[PDB]
């Protein structure tokens, strides 16, 4: 399923904005935010979209009919006993390894951030880059 | 993302009651312990695997190994005699689940 | 903080009944908040919550479907709307506001019974 996240990643009252825009890239950070790109046009079911991944072990590229959410997201917790930050369940899509440190690299794409699960408290209290 | 707890325990007054939980999920995420008392709404003991609400007297601690969560009650009193549940949320924060619940007698 | 539930009552199973939570002293609008119910002899049993805003809900597969929540922050009111209620149903009902920046349940209601039969 999808998740609303934009507002009418930034916390402590939440905002979130990570908006569609038009098509380098590049972005500073030690936390591995980002993760991924989606590139397309519609960005829905109705044409091809690429949607391009990275995880802990390798990337992952495809090319299909994705239904995309609004606010696209990979999750992520701090398990408990092992004291690390892992990958929970991808909430990009509905329906169908290269990534302080700068990291630098269709007629619209998005972002994948990381989002910790403690964003996603019911609550309204409780990530950088450039284009 | 199911919370396993035994139906009852059974303890003298002054002894010191343990109370578990289990599930693949309480190693991950962390536990919270709600006591409820018959004709009144749950009332949360600890949270956090180990830490007290400033209502909650130090009698009350707990612990965590593994997939296995515990709430420890020392010099329990009768005032302690209640249904006690263990509580967690998922991974994407969509679903939280509770425990069967596990009735102490004093 | 308090919580008041209210809407309650004895309804045959096929039928509709809507809950309402009323909420007083603290900022509805900027918590999120929770149903749970407790069929008698049974423990509890977590059914849906709304964020802050409405922006999301989630329900327990149990009552998928056919549960909707909703919220007004101009009322600061909470409300369950339960359709195509069964026997299973019964249960009493509360409302409960969940922990600003936790996972947990801090303030709860007294309760609702709601009969399905
Ligand atoms: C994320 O938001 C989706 C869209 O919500 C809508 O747009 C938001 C910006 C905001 O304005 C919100 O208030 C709007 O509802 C949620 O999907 C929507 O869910 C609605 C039901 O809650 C649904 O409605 C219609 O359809 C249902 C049956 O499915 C009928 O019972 C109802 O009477 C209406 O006819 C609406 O169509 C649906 N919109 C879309 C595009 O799917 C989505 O659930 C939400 N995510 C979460 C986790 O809550
Ligand atoms: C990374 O993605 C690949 C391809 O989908 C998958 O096989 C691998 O298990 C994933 N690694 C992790 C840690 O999720
Ligand atoms: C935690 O660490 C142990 C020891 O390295 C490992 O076997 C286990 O798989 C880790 N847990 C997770 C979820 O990776």
């Amino acid at each position: 399923q999808c998740v609303n996240l934009t507002t009418r990643i930034h916390v402590g009252t939440k905002r979130f904005d990570n908006p569609v825009l038009p098509f380098y890239f590049a972005s500073t950070e030690k936390s591995n935010i980002i993760r991924g790109w989606i590139f397309g046009t519609t960005l829905d079911s109705k044409t091809q979209s690429l949607l391009i991944v990275n995880n802990a072990t390798n990337v992952v590229i495809k090319v299909c009919e994705f239904q995309f959410c609004n606010d696209p997201f990979l999750g992520v917790y701090y398990h408990k006993n092992n004291k690390s930050w892992m990958e929970s369940e991808f909430r990009v899509y509905s329906s169908a390894p290269f990534l302080k440190n700068l990291r630098e690299f269709i007629t619209r794409f998005q972002t994948l951030l990381a989002l910790h699960r403690s964003y996603l408290t019911p609550g309204d209290s409780s990530a950088a880059y450039y284009v | 993302y199911e919370l396993t707890q035994p139906p009852s325990v059974s303890v003298s007054p002054g002894q010191t009651a343990r109370i578990t939980c289990s599930g693949d999920a309480l190693a991950k995420h962390y536990a919270y312990w709600y006591r409820q008392k018959p004709g009144q709404a749950p009332v949360l003991v600890i949270y956090k695997d180990s830490e007290r609400p400033s209502g909650i007297p130090e009698r009350f601690s707990g612990s965590s190994s593994g997939t296995t969560v515990t709430l420890t009650i020392s010099g329990v009193q009768a005032e302690d005699e209640a249904d006690y549940y263990c509580q967690s949320a998922d991974s994407i924060g969509s679903s939280w689940v509770f425990g069967g619940g596990t009735k102490l007698t004093v | 903080v308090q919580l008041v539930e209210s809407g309650g009552g004895v309804v045959q199973p096929g039928r509709s009944l809507r809950l309402s939570c009323a909420a007083s002293g603290f900022t509805f609008s900027s918590y999120g908040m929770h149903w749970v119910r407790q069929a008698p002899g049974k423990g509890l049993e977590w059914v849906t919550v709304i964020w802050y805003d409405g922006s999301n809900r989630y329900y327990a597969d149990s009552v998928k479907g056919r549960f909707t929540i909703s919220r007004d922050n101009s009322k600061n009111t909470l409300y369950l709307q339960m359709d195509s209620l069964r026997a299973e149903d019964t249960a009493v009902y509360y409302c409960a506001r969940a922990v600003a920046g936790e996972w947990y349940f801090d303030y709860w209601g007294q309760g609702t019974l709601v009969t399905v039969s």
